[PDB]
């Protein structure tokens, strides 16, 4: 089945370079365009550049805004896609997205990737504290507040997945340079705290992994 | 070189309504060799990636509900929903690939439902935050339309309105409501010269406010 996985996203400092990897799998590679399109948050997306498949030679296209400063290229041994980003500057901020292009026939983006996230800021990087938030109803609501972390993004899941329903995860807030958000979970009062709740929060950019059980006050 | 308007920015419709959206070319994107117009459209839900529904102006993808329409050509296209259902809440994106390939400034769709009320959560500084020397108080407001709202932190009766910040949820995907977080910040030594610790909730839903409260205690 086919797939897309963006990979190298995180903070860089402005002028700076970052190089991104898109890993592909489930199609025949050399035989597709591909594409590279990104996404400042809250913002649009923006095509910045292809390089052609097979058919004609792996020749690289780029968008006027990144032409001369964006890099494209491909290893058609293993099915994965690149991007070398140089002199970053603050709107180079955004989710990065590989998508795969024309193929001869279609004029379709026909799959996307995760996408990968790039912060170009001087600030520097800061691991998240992670906090409990515990309080009557039919229903009882918990949350984990995740606190001063740098950069984006965090990642947050109640009891590894298997508490899918009922969650809120609030956008980060940023502040003094540091990130901060919460997420909340709904459950029957009736399982809690008869049954452990946990929250699992991951920062990648610092290689952060917390659990956190939410205890009765 | 391709200019690609979208058309509105913004609105919000009911379940069942019917729902267009426009898309203006700088120039056409008839390809007179195939006859067809390379116009596509991305639907990207909050917090995913950009899904394809429409490739060729008019030609649906696989998988895609009848209930979306691509219709037009030359320069004027649009994405028509004929019975939008809560699923429907995204941004949506037409892209032309004529001339390699630019993005419209999409069209976010937002859902009309009835009016209702948040269910309002307060929660104390956990002991781990306070040892460290800080006290996030954290409110939630789950589950209300419409969007509006304004909470109010009142300490021992007098409302704070500093250390306060705020963070909407996108609308939810099924109930169509949104959620609303607010962390009011202080040093652990503020927190300890008050006793009384207020979430007050003023929503159109009703004409008092929702008030939870803890006390230091
Ligand atoms: C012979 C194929 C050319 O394909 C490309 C290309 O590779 O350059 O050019 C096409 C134009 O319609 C040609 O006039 C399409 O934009 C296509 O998606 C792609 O960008
Ligand atoms: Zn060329």
């Amino acid at each position: 089945e086919v797939k897309l996985v963006e990979s190298g996203g995180g903070l860089v400092q402005p002028g700076g370079s970052l190089r991104l990897a898109c890993a592909t799998s489930g199609f025949t590679f050399t035989d597709y365009y591909m594409s590279w399109v990104r996404q400042p948050p809250g913002k649009a997306l923006e095509w910045l550049g292809f390089i052609r498949n097979k058919a004609k030679g792996y020749t690289t296209e780029y968008s006027a805004s990144v032409k001369g400063r964006f890099t494209i290229s491909r290893d058609n041994s293993q099915s994965s896609l690149y991007l070398q980003m140089n002199t970053l500057r603050a709107e180079d901020s955004a989710t990065y997205y590989c998508a795969r292009d024309h193929d001869g026939y279609y004029e379709r983006f026909a799959y996307w990737g995760q996408g990968t996230l790039v912060t170009v800021s001087a600030a520097a990087t800061t691991p998240p504290s992670v906090y409990p938030l515990a309080p009557t109803n039919s229903m009882v609501t918990l949350g984990c507040l995740v606190k001063g972390y740098f950069p984006e993004p965090v990642t947050v899941t109640w009891n590894s997945g298997s508490l899918s329903t009922g969650v809120h995860t609030f956008p980060a807030v940023l502040s003094s340079d540091l990130y901060t958000l919460t997420s909340s979970v709904t459950v029957p009062s009736k399982t809690w705290p008869s049954e452990t709740v946990t929250c699992n929060v991951a920062h990648p950019a610092s290689s952060t992994k917390v659990d956190k059980k939410i205890v009765p006050a | 070189d391709i200019v690609m308007t979208q058309s509105p920015s913004s609105l919000a419709v009911s379940a069942g309504e019917k729902v267009t959206m426009n898309c203006k070319s700088s120039q056409s994107l008839l390809n007179s060799r195939t006859r067809k117009n390379y116009l596509a459209w991305y639907q990207q839900k909050p917090g995913q990636s950009p899904k394809l529904l429409i490739y060729w102006a008019s030609t649906r993808e696989s998988g895609v509900p009848d209930r979306f329409t691509g219709s037009g050509s030359g320069t004027d296209f649009a994405l028509t929903i004929s019975s939008v259902q809560a699923e429907d809440l995204a941004v949506y994106y037409c892209k032309q690939s004529y001339n390699l390939r630019t993005f419209g400034g999409g069209t976010k769709l937002e859902i009309k439902r009835a009016d209702a009320a948040p269910t309002v959560s307060i929660f104390p500084p956990s002991s781990e935050q306070l040892t460290s020397g800080g006290a996030s108080v954290v409110c939630f407001l789950n589950n209300f339309y419409p969007k509006d709202i304004n909470v109010k932190w009142k300490i021992d009766g007098s409302e704070r309105a500093n250390g306060v910040l705020n963070s909407w949820t996108d609308q939810d995907s099924k109930d169509s409501t949104y959620s609303m977080t607010s962390t009011l910040t202080l040093t652990k030594d503020e927190y300890e010269r008050h006793n009384s610790y207020t979430c007050e909730a003023s929503h159109k839903t009703s004409t008092s406010p929702i008030v939870k409260s803890f006390n230091r205690n």
